[PDB]
């Protein structure tokens, strides 16, 4: 039913946090800085 | 080791190791009151301090020689000074203080102001009324501060012996360098001591309320108190913003030279501007990466609706590809004896290359540095520096451009050839456009509207139409002024493609006179109006006549409308100048009137009009003067393709100009700088003196953005200081509160390091709570029920709320209905069981539980007035009726928030992100400052009344007006009648989708037949919104989804309750 | 719980 509030759940609600947003596909693929082939 | 003896158990409380209590909250608080000025620094002298700290302070501050050589008597027996560097060197200077003093009795060492010399003074003694002068304008200097600073550095010592902390986030301590790494806490223990030396009770000033008093040695000068003031500051903010050490030294370094210097308040007026022009008029010289936003604002550009669409990454040429700055930033310290400060800066700012949190925190804690102090000086020196000034108009309009007087008016004939015409046309146009709407002549809205001199310590009759036509302009003609989005504005104007130019107008005040401006728009309301209204009268004036010689073929009598009346009466006025009148208490027989062209400081209609000055110039300049006078096709390319509809933006004084990406990238940064000399050169035509800046960033209302940053100014407030403008006494005591929950709200807004900001405002918050009178004592729920969050109570985990939690009963909701099943086990957890059940603690009895506790009394006793509202009677009488709710003993909540607590929630799956991770949106804020990282991302920034409440309080109950009963507003409107608002803390925020969509009023799986809402008073959904939305924020962490799961009476019989409470009001 | 949120007959017989 109810529930307190334990820093369990605030990880609980971490990760899947972290991990809906690690999941999207810009994520996946963008990068900051171009590499030596990208430059090139 | 004496602060740990004193103070045992109260540290771990607000470290997170012990529960909070109330009992170790007053026992501290008994503690607070008991202390000698002497003790804080008998606490200082313990302290190991480590070699980093030290740094060679000069002997020369000690050392001053007197005020004689530096006041006079003017003509006209008024006192002013003589400057020795520059004319704007009119502050308080630095000299020795102690040879016009005698001691207060009951202690020797400290004295005031002899009263002697105030007796000569007022006799009229040519050097007693200069030493008066300059006694009171340092007890006034001197006074600048919220309270006495001994008690500031007490709360420094008692919040950050603790140790470092733990993050329930981050699941590691934080690393900050300790009190032995604390450079401003070694100086002004070494400075405070240095004064006193062989003599005791060593505190070189103490503070009042109506005065000081200061040490009597030669050891003592004026530019002490400020500086001290000066230290502390950076003392806290070194602790609780996790600055770096290596720029604290030069920010003390810096006012270490101030105090030093001539003057100390002058010098820190010529070098307010180090920090930022050497660190963020110089970033990113070479950029390599770095995630940027993605903004636009859509295409009918007037609205300022703005769009988030991603975030994409820098490129190499995003450069810094503005003018250098090494020429004068080097100059202006070695002008200063700097140049160990300035290049020190320079190399260190050279060494970041990507855009990320990391360089975004060096430009937080580099504009940290600079010291806000409230500059004072005299009233006397203030008109005679700012009111004696003058525009200079290089190429006036010539004398055959105007005809004969009509009246006391002359007319501008259309074939002149300067620029003037194009200002004649806008305001001509936008009188004879305001003239023909239907809604200025019913009586009742000029009644509406209707609904000498000005001095310091009647025009609005008749100076209606200038400002009637002024709002047409500011809101039909050019909607270029913003007069809450400002923000998308230059978070678009910051980005990569785009560049911004920060315009800035030099003395709005004394801008615009008769000679170029007040002429021509007088001459154009006056004929723009006479076309419509013929005859017809204005409130209160008449029509009448006034002779004319427009044509030279004759003259002739020509009816005046009366409206236009007015503007004769008016423009006498203008033609003149204004008249002031100044007292100053800070020296006595000083008393004169005096003549301007200048304009009162801060008047409402005074700004309007110069906004639409600003934006008909800005216009007149990009159509006319532009192309007319330069070579370069590039130039005038650039020219022709922006309009101030789609990139010019002006609030007051200040503008901003944007310059867009075009396809080929950004635009070549050098016929910008080429246009910027253009528009140097023609505010010299007719009196205005740009103050023109472009370095890459975007400064606009006073907010600083670089790739779209959000940089908060931590030095815009200080901490410690507090503006007084007069010689008065201030507010009795129970008022200070709101200050120092001020102090905590303004913490808040710029991302500081959170547990170290609050556990520092829990020292100030027990510092500052009993006073003298069985004292008076605020309970620590009293400042829980003013937005105060916690840290570890009723057997919790430590660091468990955050400050994102509202105030009020709102805020009272969400944290009991968070920790209530562990509340309801710690009251049977010692003996406080009854034998029903309540619907919503159990079988425990809350109200002797918080009776004992006494929560009931702090949560009624704040809600208490703290105005001493229209004597020390009244204050007794105060102070009897908060005395009077400490004595009660109570047996429930209020009927709001007992309706309340029977609606039940729950958190089942976090939401999906609303902005990118890796994007720095706003300065401060990073994966080190855990909480607001999270709460920013998950809900993401916000980039897009008595008759409202009675209405519906009648609406609501069973009972424009003919539109109000069917129709229904958004929640933030309708969840006004039980007084709900969206607090201060969630304006940076985006609450709105937050409301619309991620609080669902309906469970998860299907309809609980409990939680029904009848299709008659559908209100109640706008309320449960926010009672949904409040946990949802205060929960540290992620913003989650949370849904509705019980209301224990039922959802017919829960708004029964808000009904009550309307029927009682 | 705190510790692990840091962390994270005869017949019978016969």
């Amino acid at each position: 039913g109810n529930m307190t509030l334990t820093s369990s759940e605030i990880q609980r609600h971490i990760t899947e946090f972290i991990s809906s947003w690690q999941n999207h596909p810009i994520v996946q693929v963008s990068a900051d800085v171009e590499n030596r082939k990208t430059a090139q | 080791s004496m602060i740990l003896t004193q103070f045992g158990p109260f540290i771990e409380s607000i470290s997170g190791i012990t529960d909070q209590s109330n009992d170790v909250f007053e026992n501290a608080a008994k503690a607070f009151s008991m202390f000698t000025r002497s003790d804080v620094y008998k606490a200082l002298d313990e302290i190991p301090f480590s070699e980093d700290a030290m740094l060679p302070i000069p002997p020369t501050i000690y050392t001053k020689p007197s005020h004689d050589s530096y006041y006079y008597i003017d003509a006209l027996n008024r006192v002013r000074r003589k400057t020795y560097q520059g004319p704007d060197d009119v502050y308080v200077p630095n000299c020795s203080i102690v040879e016009l003093l005698e001691p207060h009795e009951t202690l020797t060492s400290y004295g005031r102001l002899s009263e002697a010399i105030e007796n000569r003074a007022k006799d009229g003694d040519s050097q007693a009324r200069i030493a008066t002068t300059y006694g009171r304008i340092a007890e006034s200097q001197a006074r600048q501060i919220k309270a006495p600073l001994e008690k500031f550095v007490l709360a420094l010592l008692v919040a950050e012996a603790g140790g470092s902390l733990y993050d329930p986030v981050l699941q590691k301590y934080d690393e900050i360098p300790g009190l032995s790494h604390n450079c401003p806490l070694w100086c002004f223990r070494e400075i405070c001591r240095h004064i006193s030396g062989p003599l005791p009770d060593r505190a070189p000033y103490l503070y009042l309320s109506a005065g000081v008093f200061w040490l009597m040695s030669p050891r003592m000068t004026s530019a002490i108190p400020p500086l001290l003031s000066d230290l502390v500051n950076l003392a806290i903010l070194q602790q609780t913003a996790g600055l770096d050490p290596s720029l604290v030294r030069l920010g003390v370094q810096i006012c270490l030279h101030a105090a030093a210097s001539s003057s100390y308040a002058w010098f820190i007026l010529k070098t307010k501007s180090i920090f930022p022009q050497n660190t963020l008029h110089s970033m990113y010289e070479s950029l390599e990466g770095g995630y940027c936003p993605n903004l636009e604002w859509l295409e009918p550009r007037s609205d300022y609706k703005f769009m988030y669409m991603g975030a994409m990454p820098l490129s190499t040429k995003y450069a810094r590809s503005a003018p250098s700055n090494d020429k004068k930033a080097r100059e202006l310290g070695e002008k200063y004896g700097l140049s160990s400060v300035v290049s020190e800066l320079r190399r260190r700012t050279k060494t970041y290359s990507k855009h990320d949190f990391t360089s975004v925190r060096y430009i937080r804690d580099a504009m940290a540095c600079t010291s806000g102090i409230f500059l004072v000086r005299t009233p006397t020196e203030t008109v005679l520096q700012e009111y004696t000034q003058s525009p200079e108009i290089k190429v006036p309009i010539p004398q055959k451009d105007w005809t004969g007087p009509i009246g006391e008016i002359r007319i501008l004939k259309d074939t002149t050839s300067s620029i003037a015409r194009y200002l004649y046309r806008t305001w001509y146009l936008a009188a004879a456009r305001m003239a023909a709407q239907p809604r200025t002549w019913d009586p009742l809205f000029q009644a509406i509207m209707r609904s000498a001199d000005t001095s310091m310590g009647p025009q609005q009759q008749v100076s209606a139409p200038h400002t009637l036509t002024a709002d047409y302009i500011n809101y039909h003609m050019n909607l270029s002024t913003t007069s809450e989005k400002v923000i998308p504005l230059g978070v678009y104007a910051s980005s990569p493609p785009n560049q911004s130019i920060n315009i800035d107008i030099s003395a709005c005040d004394a801008s615009i006179t008769w000679d170029f401006f007040l002429s021509v728009i007088m001459a154009a309301i006056h004929e723009g109006v006479a076309s419509s209204s013929i005859g017809k009268p204005f409130m209160g004036v008449p029509a009448s006549i006034v002779n004319d010689e427009s044509v030279v073929g004759v003259r002739a009598a020509r009816p005046i409308s009366g409206m236009q009346n007015m503007i004769q009466h008016l423009s006498k006025l203008y033609k003149r100048g204004f008249s002031y009148r100044v007292n100053d208490s800070f020296s006595p027989g000083n008393d004169f009137t005096h003549m301007t062209t200048t304009f009162p400081s801060g008047s409402t209609a005074t700004s309007t009009e110069h906004t639409a000055n600003n934006s008909t110039m800005m216009e007149t300049f990009l159509t006319v003067w532009g192309p007319e006078h330069t070579d370069d096709p590039d130039v005038l390319r650039l020219m022709k393709s922006l309009t101030i509809q789609r990139n010019y933006v002006c609030q007051g004084d200040d503008g901003l100009m944007i310059i867009d990406g075009n396809t080929a990238g950004k635009v070549n940064s050098e016929t910008i700088q080429k246009m910027l000399e253009l528009i140097s050169k023609y505010g010299e035509e007719f009196g205005w003196k740009y103050d023109i800046a472009y370095d890459g960033t975007a400064e606009y209302l006073k907010l600083y953005f670089i790739f779209g940053c959000r940089i908060p100014n931590l030095s815009r407030h200080p901490i410690v200081g507090k503006e007084r403008a007069n010689s008065s006494a201030e507010e009795p005591w129970p008022a200070i509160l709101d200050q120092i929950m001020g102090i905590f709200f303004n913490g808040v807004h710029d991302g500081l390091q959170w547990q170290r900001w609050i556990r520092y405002s829990w020292a100030l918050c027990c510092a500052f709570s009993r006073q003298r009178t069985g004292y008076l004592q605020y309970p620590m729920w009293s400042f829980v029920y003013w937005g105060l969050p916690l840290v570890k109570v009723f057997g919790s985990d430590p660091w468990i709320f955050s400050w994102y939690m509202p105030t009020g009963d709102l805020g009272m909701y969400s944290w009991i209905s968070l920790i209530r099943p562990l509340m309801t086990r710690w009251m049977v957890a010692n003996g406080y069981v009854t034998d029903k059940c309540s619907p919503v603690f159990g079988n425990a009895d809350y109200r002797k539980c918080f009776n004992e506790l006494k929560l009931y009394q702090g949560y009624y006793m704040a809600q208490l007035p703290r105005n001493p509202k229209k004597t020390r009677e009244e204050l007794a009488e105060m102070d009897e009726t908060l005395m009077r709710a400490r004595k009660h003993s109570y047996s429930s909540f209020s009927k709001l928030l007992e309706a309340y607590l029977l609606v039940k929630w729950r958190m089942c799956e976090a939401r999906e992100p609303s902005v990118d991770l890796r994007l720095p949106l706003c300065a401060g804020i990073d994966p080190l400052n855990s909480d607001p990282f999270l709460k920013m991302v998950s809900v993401g920034p916000m980039l897009q009344n008595a008759i409202d409440s009675a209405l519906l309080r009648l609406r609501t109950l069973g009972a424009l007006a003919g539109k109000i009963m069917l129709q229904d507003v958004n929640t933030v409107q309708l969840a006004r009648v039980v007084n709900l608002a969206v607090p201060d803390t969630w304006m940076s925020l985006d609450f709105d989708t937050m409301f619309k969509h991620h609080v669902k009023l309906l469970p998860k799986d299907g309809r609980h037949l409990n939680t029904d809402i009848p299709p008659r008073m559908g209100w109640l959904r706008a309320i449960l919104r926010f009672l949904g939305a409040g946990m949802a924020m205060t929960a540290t962490g992620v913003a989650v989804d949370i849904y509705l799961e019980d209301i224990h009476g039922g959802g017919r019989s829960l708004g029964q309750r808000f009904m009550t409470w309307m029927r009682q009001e | 719980a705190h510790v692990a949120s840091h962390g994270l007959n005869r017949k019978t017989a016969q």
